[PDB]
RNA sequence: AAGAAAUUCGUACAUCUAGGAGCUAUAGAACUAGUACCGCAAGGGAAAGAUGAAAGACUAAUUAAAAGUAAGAACAAGCAAAGAUUAAACCUUGUACCUUUUGCAUAAUGAACUAACUAGAAAACUUCUAACUAAAAGAAUUACAGCUAGAAACCCCGAAACCAAAC
RNA sequence: AACGAGCUUGGUGAUAGCUGGUUACCCAAAAAAUGAAUUUAAGUUCAAUUUUAAACUUGCUAAAAAAACAAAAUCAAAAA
């Protein structure tokens, strides 16, 4: 086969973008040690929400109003 | 039920079932550390609570003199 | 025969009413009409999307005809109008060419001039004043 | 399909004839009558299924016990053949084991 | 097995189960070890000790054995001097 | 209590107004429709689809 | 079975007003059970379409098919009743508006073959229908002239519109 | 796979000469009939009818209503349609259906068309809804919150054979 | 009229791990077709997977060193 002109250019443009991706990933703002523990409080709160939802399942209330409202099916003009 | 879900039931209630729910929540809340999960059945006049609290409720009801 | 279906007449008519304009036994025989109607409905659904693409090709074809009357190729005409901050779409451009010949000619000159300004800016290098029509209004 | 070309004659139902008016009376004969009679004794039907219920195999075997000796030859031959067919279905066939 | 019997219309117990296992009222089943009387002369002293024990059954085996017996074999029995009196119940089980 | 007061307002109770307790009856499913028809839940051709798998314990 | 062709002769219109064209008369006639195939009878019924009564009877008299004789007798009875019962003045003043054949009730029999086999035989029957309308036969068809063809073509070009646009 | 008895219980509708959340001409009996017809014989075994108060009123009407035809053959180009269009056809888009195969068919089974008929059934355990509760059940059963009742489930057609008694 | 063993009725809805078929709509989830035993390989049972419900608490990606290996699979601190 012969690679078409379009295919060669399209690949080059994608190569150039990835080159810039390499550059912007080379300058970390914080070192590893500084990072440790900086977000502990937020993470712990999140699981507490998850656990609370899991252990909250229970049946629903039942009301006299629902059962007795069925009688209105026979309402009329007297 | 299901082999792992434990509950306690108060059965022959007359009058305002909702008032009883509020009292039970206040009475049991300090022990658990949270508000108890409950179900109110208006048609059958019963109250259902998650977890075993039969002994405490029996003593509690005697104090009120029912 | 305790219970028997008493509604088969109307269930049959639902299919056959959609087949009256067919040719052959397809318009009166249920076992044949039912197969043809579902094929028609599948075609109807797929042609809703294809319709929109077909009309765009028609617009581009007519625009190329209108521009070439003034000596412009389609890519040059469309691109340069954008660089002048003109946001007319292809559907409305076709209307002007057919129904507003003088207005379309005015737009033809505008696109051509902006193209010439770009050519001059490219060949000339260094700091030079920008073209009159090559100035971009800004928003904030 | 072909449908009627005329409306069928009307049906008129009397809702206050004697059978309909007094339906249910004496269904509480036991609780209101000191329990001398059970409500099941008020039922009318075949001798072998008064106050009793079962599946088809059980019904066939129960019928034979009650009136098997007072049956006609050909009727009894068919009843016995039905029992064996139902026996093999309920004990050897099915999705669930 | 027989799901519906001709004479009574009931399920029937498989008697080969009743002759090999014991059921505790909680739901456990007990059995012996296969081979606990065979060729003892060629078995080590530790191997022979393991064979003498009474052993429990798994969940799937317990399920199958329940289907093959009727309810009569699952009731409460009050035998004076029972040597299994203390094993019919469970204690401190969270599950 | 207050519940019996509601009855006074509502229409007469009759044989045309009855209703069961909610969720007391499940739905029974027949194999007519596409979801529950066709192979009808029995699988592909074999001993089990035809209905003659061996006995319990085999 | 349906017999509607017979009843068509009993329609009665209200009297015509003085300022109106004279309404021509109409006669409907048929013969019902005939031992002849309807496919074969079609060719005979087709031929006499549009012709006058005398021209139709002339062509029928020299056809060799069995169906030709049966059609002729039905035509003669229709002419007789037209004058006798439907107030037609002149016998010759009639033309055939409609003529067609229809299926009848048939019979099934056995047809033998050569190895103990058989087949199903049908003894076929048919109907014949006609309508007679008073007046000379309507004029025949004239093919389109070259000028007429062209005039249609310009009409087609003039109908064009600009499609799929404002 | 088969399966008792000892021992307990029971006068039952009792003129109910009556009843039907049983079928209505492809259903319900095979049945208008064990006839016609088929077989030497034992034996096998069908199909269908329709006016009105009066026919001593000429046999009644009612229905664009099935497939099939007629009224009215055809007109460059193609799974026969869809987007459309002033315009029926011309332009554009589009490898019949079910089953089975490796999630794939221009593979291979099955179908001339219309009408009617023609195939998932049980309650040991579980879940849901109620009654009463250290007890539940209208006798015999289960119980260290249980027990009683309701609801919830597991197809159709098709061999070569084997045995008994007739012809 | 069809004999490697006649024909008819009955046992009989014989049996078939094999062939064909199995009738309304909508929403949701979902496979691999690896391991073991079987007169078993045109079939079945158990593990493993999937799934509905319920109880309550840590999971997935990542993972330093320091091992065990011989000179990328285990293992899983602290963090994010
Ligand atoms: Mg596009
Ligand atoms: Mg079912
Ligand atoms: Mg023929
Ligand atoms: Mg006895
Ligand atoms: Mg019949
Ligand atoms: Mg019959
Ligand atoms: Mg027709
Ligand atoms: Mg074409
Ligand atoms: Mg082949
Ligand atoms: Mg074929
Ligand atoms: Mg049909
Ligand atoms: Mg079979
Ligand atoms: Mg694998
Ligand atoms: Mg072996
Ligand atoms: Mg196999
Ligand atoms: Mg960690």
């Amino acid at each position: 086969r012969t690679v078409s002109f379009q295919a060669k250019e399209s690949m080059i443009r994608r190569l150039e973008v990835e080159a810039e991706n390499h550059y912007w990933l080379s300058m970390p703002y914080m070192t590893a040690e500084q990072e440790c523990g900086h977000a502990a409080e937020r993470r712990a709160q999140a699981f507490e929400a998850i656990k609370a939802a899991a252990t909250s399942k229970f049946p629903k209330h039942r009301y006299i109003a629902d059962q007795l409202d069925h009688l209105n099916i026979s309402k009329k003009w007297s | 039920t299901h082999g792992n879900r434990q509950m306690t039931l108060i059965r022959k209630v007359e009058g305002d079932i909702w008032a009883l729910q509020k009292d039970v929540e206040e009475f049991l809340s300090p022990l658990l550390g949270k508000t108890p999960i409950t179900q109110v059945n208006e048609v059958t006049g019963t109250l259902r609570i998650k977890g075993y609290f039969d002994e405490q409720l029996k003593a509690w009801l005697l104090e009120k003199g029912f | 025969l305790r219970n028997r279906l008493t509604d088969r007449y109307w269930r049959v008519q639902e299919v056959l009413k959609h087949a009256q304009h067919f040719r052959g036994r397809k318009n009166r025989c249920y076992r044949l009409a039912v197969r043809a109607v579902t094929r028609a409905f599948v075609k109807c659904t797929k042609a809703r999307r294809l319709k929109k693409r077909n009309l765009r090709t028609l617009w581009i074809n007519r625009i190329t005809a209108a521009s070439q009357e003034h000596g412009l190729k389609y890519p040059a005409f469309i691109v340069n109008l954008i660089k002048c901050q003109v946001e007319l779409n292809r559907k409305v451009l076709v209307d002007l060419a057919i129904y507003e010949p003088k207005t379309f000619k005015s737009l033809a000159a505008l696109a051509k001039r902006r193209q010439q300004e770009g050519f001059a800016a490219a060949l000339g290098d260094g700091k030079e004043p920008e073209g009159i029509f090559s100035r971009v209004v800004q928003y904030h | 399909a072909f449908v009627r070309l005329t409306l069928p004659p009307p049906k008129v139902v009397d809702r206050w004839n004697e059978k309909r008016a007094l339906f249910g009376v004496y269904d509480n004969i036991g609780i209101l009558g000191n329990f001398e009679k059970h409500p099941k004794e008020l039922i009318k039907g075949p001798v072998w299924l008064r106050g009793w219920r079962g599946n088809e195999l059980q019904r066939c075997v129960r019928k034979k016990k009650f009136v098997g000796n007072r049956m006609f030859i050909e009727d009894l031959h068919n009843l016995n053949k039905r029992i064996s067919y139902l026996y093999k279905h309920f004990n050897r066939h099915g999705k669930y084991r | 097995l027989t799901y519906c019997s001709t004479r009574k219309g009931k399920r029937k117990t498989v008697k080969s189960v009743v002759h090999r296992f014991l059921r505790l009222h909680s739901g456990l089943w007990l059995r012996r070890k296969a081979g606990y009387k065979k060729k003892l002369w060629k078995k080590s002293t530790a191997r022979k000790k393991r064979l003498r024990e009474f052993v429990f059954c798994s969940k799937t085996q317990s399920k199958l054995l329940d289907k093959m017996t009727t309810s009569f074999w699952k009731r409460r029995n009050w035998y004076a001097g029972d040597p299994y009196q203390m094993y019919h119940d469970r204690t401190n089980l969270r599950v | 209590g207050t519940s019996l007061d509601l009855l006074r307002s509502l229409p007469r109770v009759s044989l045309a107004n009855l209703k069961p307790s909610p969720n007391s009856r499940k739905r029974e499913r027949r194999p007519r429709d596409r979801r529950r028809g066709r192979k009808c839940g029995r699988g592909h051709k074999g001993e089990r689809q035809r209905g003659t798998r061996p006995r319990l314990g085999f | 079975i349906s017999r509607k062709w017979e009843k068509k002769n009993k329609i009665v219109y209200p009297p015509q007003l003085p300022g109106e064209p004279r309404r021509p008369a109409e006669i409907y006639h048929c013969r019902r059970q005939i031992k002849y195939s309807k496919d074969k009878m079609w060719y005979l019924a087709k031929m006499i379409r549009g012709m006058s009564i005398d021209q139709a009877l002339a062509q029928l008299e020299f056809n060799d098919k069995k169906g030709a004789q049966i059609i002729k007798e039905v035509l003669l009875e229709a002419q007789d009743m037209a004058v006798r019962d439907h107030n037609v003045e002149f016998r010759s003043n009639l033309h055939i508006a409609e003529s067609t054949s229809g299926r009848g009730q048939c019979l099934k029999r056995i047809r033998y073959h050569g190895r103990g086999r058989f087949g199903i035989m049908e003894k076929v029957y048919c109907h014949y229908f006609v309508k007679l309308v008073e007046g000379p036969p309507p004029p025949p068809e004239v093919p389109k002239t070259a000028v007429d063809h062209a005039k249609d073509y310009i009409q087609q070009l003039r109908s064009r519109t600009i499609i799929h646009t404002l």
